[PDB]
């Protein structure tokens, strides 16, 4: 529809969503808060993802040099205080873990960098407190009865829990996302791949692309190949149906 | 092999070049539809087909026949039929139309004894102004964008890089054919050998810089992309998909047709156009558009990220995300006076019974709270009438107190549901009157509803007339009848009126189960006509009926108890409402009931949830509203140099540990952006944004 201005590699919007985090297919990631670009950083930028803004205005860059870069806010033109630059291989996505689960951040490579940062104000430091060995799906619960769960994407979907106990985590697909729960006590998968798929996990035609959530995990957004974003949601029959196709140039 | 050439001007014309030429219009159906404007067929054997880039005149083809001679065939008069000839005739593999100068016309030739291959002719029969490679053969030609005169010749084992200005960089190898300078960068070459395509770098010409994936099939025509960043799409004999392998090295592909493909065409002046031309002239236009890059957002917008453009969706049903907004905007639910009122508040028959059993659970309050099927457990004293008496009090504690959670009778003893029936009168529901009434056994008074309705605003009349017929005789006319054009009526509660009469006294199924009638009248009937043996079974069956369903008028049966979460928990699960679980769930709900994990986590949800909207001084009001209902929830100045209505707050900044009076802060802040106090830099004001 109304074609703002601006190759976006990876647009994703903020917890509030009033700024936009635009990564440019030149090696750079704006910060586009009328969307107007307010910063410019040259990257070092496959996927860039906010970060809950009680933790900071963080975002998450994953470069395709064999690093997982972290901008972290510093007003402009916002400093790393840290750089997650120890995968051996390209970070194919960089998403923070849900907000209850401390300052966590997934880099899907195969070795699943899960960065920890013990002091929240001091980030400077990532500790790979879990890795596990294409897209880095976290799951939103918070529940004392559901166990934080990290999922990761092969170019398919294995879900790690953090299991109390031993204290330790246990088609292509192209992007993988949970709904937000909102109290549900099952989960809906969406997985990108030749035919866009939807799972319940209860305790285009044609390659899909980065498939995102609402912030109450009801209406869909998947796109693919075809040039079309078509816009799913729910049924009455709580199933996945059309609810609309929105077109990319506008028209 | 057919092929398609985009004209450089004219951005709605094409030439598919075939065994005779024909130039197309986009306005056969290419997607759009294609109408020829002319057909050439004097040029037989072509083998060659350039553009004339100068804008004068248009539509010229360079057609390269078999035999070697270039026709200049108009698809300035003077350059109209021209017929360049080699010294020896042979095959044109190649020509090339050179872009700095768009009159010399580099031509390629097959092998020869003694005679030149790549001959650069001049457009002004006749002689070639430049005669460079001897003894070989020019398979593609390929004039450097940069440089005026340098024409990287693809020849038999080598892409000689000829200079005209001195008749030269050789590098042998296999991968001669198709050569293509990326427009964009000028120091990028392409070359594809079988089934192999070759990056080559100028600035390197040595060894190829990277070697693509190499297809099953042969390669039949590599081309560059001159919109985009550098996308040398490589399309494959007898393959419908078009390989884009973009070096800029991501692979992607594109089937724009079901048969195979000949030759495609990228269009100098729209944004990546991908003209198909299929053996059978299926002339398709394609569109590749780079991957879209969706992201929601809180307000529900879908930021489609198509190449370089951010398009908007802006929510281009009342979705729940949606739903939400317009409630949290009017106070949904935070209203706590007119209980009854919160769903006008809300904009649900769902949510309409809801608030009002919410409402007289408030109502009474001012073991309710348990619910109907709590507060029926320890009902005794139950009767069965066997004969319905045309005219309340008899009935036990619980029962009274549950027909006035169904809003059947007023706040009090009253044994009378008269006031009742007015306010229904008053609010226009005509037919459940009469069913409310008669449930109270009095077929006058529903036979005067139904007449003093039928009088205002005719069908009623009849019903009164069909309903005063009542005969208790088992074997009668009217019950033979009755029972069976009952179901034939369109109103449910003129159904059940006639189901309630019809059916055997004790087992009163057709209405008991009749999902169209209200739960709370249904309710309401069954406890006044139901034993205690009955209904307790019954309500138990109904419970689990709006447990599973999700259902909010079964908040009546459920209560806010801890089943009334498991059926809260179905409605958020079938729905996705957690602003209606929230405030249902913390009005007048019990501690222990209150401090399940799911009510909190819905609670917690809801919180972050109106948290991305922006709703801050709304969630306020919520969690205010919380922790009163949950108790279980709960220097000097730089300006004025004063030791510590708004304006005496003393504001103290977390970064330097300075400030003083609000009033006094904000008037020096709002003008400036720094500390106040000397030797700071701290930007207070600006710093938490
Ligand atoms: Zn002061
Ligand atoms: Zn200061
Ligand atoms: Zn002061
Ligand atoms: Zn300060």
């Amino acid at each position: 529809a109304r074609s703002i201005a601006a190759l976006i590699h990876d647009v994703s919007f903020d917890f509030h969503g009033r700024r936009m985090a635009t990564c440019s297919s030149d090696q750079s990631v704006k910060v586009w808060d009328d969307w107007h670009c307010t910063a410019s950083w040259k990257t070092h930028v496959w996927r860039v993802t906010w970060a809950h803004p009680e933790f900071g205005q963080v975002l998450a860059s994953c470069s395709f040099d064999r690093t997982a870069a972290v901008w972290e806010e510093i007003v402009s033109h916002w400093v790393k205080r840290t750089t997650l630059v120890d995968s051996r291989t390209s970070v194919t996505d960089v998403k923070f873990a849900p907000k209850h689960m401390g300052l966590m951040l997934a880099t899907c490579s195969g070795i699943v960098r899960i960065y920890e940062a013990p002091d929240v104000m001091n980030l400077s430091q990532w500790s790979l407190q879990h890795e596990i060995s294409s897209c880095i799906s976290w799951n939103p619960s918070s529940s004392r009865a559901h166990s934080p769960m990290i999922a990761v994407g092969s170019d398919k979907v294995q879900i790690f829990e953090y299991n109390e106990n031993t204290r330790k985590y246990a088609d292509p697909v192209h992007d993988i996302a949970f709904a937000p729960n909102l109290g549900r006590s099952f989960h809906i998968l969406a997985i990108a791949t030749k035919d866009v798929r939807i799972f319940t996990l209860k305790p285009h035609n044609s390659q899909v692309w980065r498939v995102s959530w609402n912030i109450t995990g009801t209406v869909l957004a998947s796109s693919g190949d075809d040039g079309c974003v078509r816009l799913w949601k729910a049924n009455y029959m709580d199933n996945w149906k059309c609810t609309g196709i929105l077109k990319g140039n506008g028209s | 092999k057919p092929d398609i050439l985009w004209a450089p001007h004219h951005v709605d014309r094409f030439v598919v070049c075939d065994s005779e030429l024909s130039l197309y219009h986009v306005e056969l159906r290419l997607s759009s539809a294609a109408t020829l404007l002319s057909i050439n067929s004097d040029t037989p054997y072509m083998k060659c087909v350039a553009w004339y880039l100068n804008y004068d005149p248009e539509c010229l083809l360079a057609v390269g026949q078999a035999n070697g001679r270039v026709v200049l065939t108009s698809l300035f008069k003077d350059l109209i039929g021209k017929e360049f000839v080699p010294k020896h005739a042979r095959q044109c593999n190649t020509l090339a139309w050179n872009p700095l100068d768009s009159n010399w016309l580099a031509a390629g030739l097959d092998k020869h004894r003694a005679d030149f291959s790549v001959l650069i002719w001049d457009i002004c029969v006749t002689k070639p102004l430049y005669e460079l490679g001897q003894n070989d053969a020019c398979l593609s030609l390929c004039w450097l964008p940069r440089d005026q005169k340098l024409l990287l010749a693809g020849m038999h084992r080598n892409l000689a890089i000829f200079d005209l200005r001195n008749t030269k960089m050789f590098v042998n190898t296999k991968a001669v054919q198709g050569v293509t300078v990326d427009p964009y960068f000028h120091d990028r070459v392409a070359s594809f050998y079988e089934g192999q395509v070759a990056i080559w770098d100028l600035r390197k010409f040595e060894k190829p810089v990277l070697t693509l994936t190499e297809q099953p099939k042969p390669l039949t025509k590599v081309a560059w992309c001159p919109t985009r960043t550098g996308l040398l799409a490589t399309l494959t004999r007898d393959s419908n998909i078009i390989r884009l392998y973009d070096m800029q090295i991501i692979e992607r592909s594109v089937q724009p047709c079901d048969n195979y493909i000949a030759s495609f065409a990228w269009h100098p002046t729209s944004q990546n156009r991908m003209i198909v031309v299929t053996p059978n002239r299926t002339m398709s236009d394609f569109t590749v558009f780079e991957r879209i890059s969706l992201a929601w957002s809180p307000i529900t917008s879908l930021m489609w990220a198509c190449g370089r453009h951010l398009y908007e969706c802006t929510e281009e049903e009342k979705d729940i995300a949606t739903k939400m907004r317009l409630r949290a905007l009017s106070r949904y639910g935070l209203d706590t006076e007119q209980v009854w009122r919160n769903h006008i508040l809300a904009g649900d028959p769902q949510l309409k019974s809801l608030w009002y059993t919410l409402h007289f659970m408030k109502q009474y309050t001012e073991l309710v709270y348990a619910g109907i099927k709590s507060i029926v457990k320890s009902s005794l004293g139950m009767v069965e009438s066997s004969r319905h008496n045309w005219s309340i009090q008899n009935l036990n504690e619980e029962r009274i107190l549950a027909l006035q959670l169904c809003g059947w009778i007023k706040k009090g003893t009253d044994v009378d549901v008269g006031p009742f029936l007015n306010s229904l009168v008053q609010e226009g529901e005509w037919e459940r009157a009469a069913a409310v009434a008669l449930f109270n056994l009095d077929i006058r008074r529903a036979i005067q509803i139904l007449n003093e309705g039928a009088s205002s605003e005719l069908n009623l009349n009849v019903v009164a007339m069909a309903l005063s017929g009542y005969t208790d005789e088992k074997n009668s006319l009217w019950r033979e009848m009755c029972s069976t054009l009952r179901l034939q009526l369109n109103n449910p509660y003129l159904c059940v009126m006639f189901a309630f009469l019809t059916s055997e006294t004790g087992s009163y199924d057709g209405v008991l189960y009749e999902n169209k009638v209200a739960v709370r009248d249904r309710v309401a009937f069954a406890c006044k006509f139901l034993s205690d043996t009955q209904l307790n079974r019954y309500i138990e069956k109904l419970t689990n009926e709006m447990k599973e369903a999700g259902n909010l008028e079964g908040i009546l049966l459920t209560g806010l108890t801890k089943d009334g979460v498991d059926l809260m928990e179905s409605y958020v699960d079938r729905t996705g409402d957690v602003q209606t679980a929230s405030y249902c769930m913390l009005q007048g709900s019990p501690l222990d009931v209150l401090k399940d994990e799911r009510v909190q986590y819905w609670i917690e949800n809801y919180r972050n949830l109106l948290d991305a909207w922006r709703f801050w001084h709304k969630r306020a009001e919520f969690d205010i509203h919380r922790s009163k209902l949950d108790p279980s929830s709960k220097p000097r100045c730089a300006l004025c140099l004063i030791n510590m209505q708004f304006n005496n707050w003393f504001t103290w900044c977390h970064n330097c540990r300075h400030g003083g009076h609000a009033g006094h802060m904000l008037s020096w802040f709002r003008d400036h952006a720094e500390c106040p106090v000397s030797a700071c830099t701290c930007k207070c004001m600006q710093l938490d944004t």
